[PDB]
């Protein structure tokens, strides 16, 4: 119910730490491909955690 | 029933077609042909409704 967001800008966004965190029951990615994350570049990230 | 390829490691050619269901390998660590994190199906089915 009170989800914590993160805004995430400004920075080199390398998400080979978040692949190799821990073994994940689902990874599913919605309008983008796992992949191409990295050769992407976005104005704003927000990470939603719960 | 109707599926896409969502992965393959280039570009197809033009009027070239791909049916090759192998695994493709997402992330560092190698697959080695099983289903893990960093592993997904190049083949997803659409959700049409």
């Amino acid at each position: 119910y009170a989800w914590n967001r993160k805004r995430i800008s400004n920075c080199v966004a390398d998400y080979s730490v978040i692949y190799n965190f821990a073994p994940f029951f689902a990874f599913k990615c919605y309008g983008v491909s796992p992949t191409k994350l990295n050769d992407l570049c976005f104005t704003n990230v927000y990470a939603d955690s719960f | 029933n109707y599926l896409y390829r969502l992965f393959r490691k280039s570009k197809l050619k033009p009027f070239e077609r791909d049916i090759s269901t192998e695994i493709y390998q997402a992330g560092n660590k190698p697959c080695n042909g099983v289903a893990g994190p960093n592993c997904y199906s190049p083949l997803q089915s659409y959700g049409f409704r």
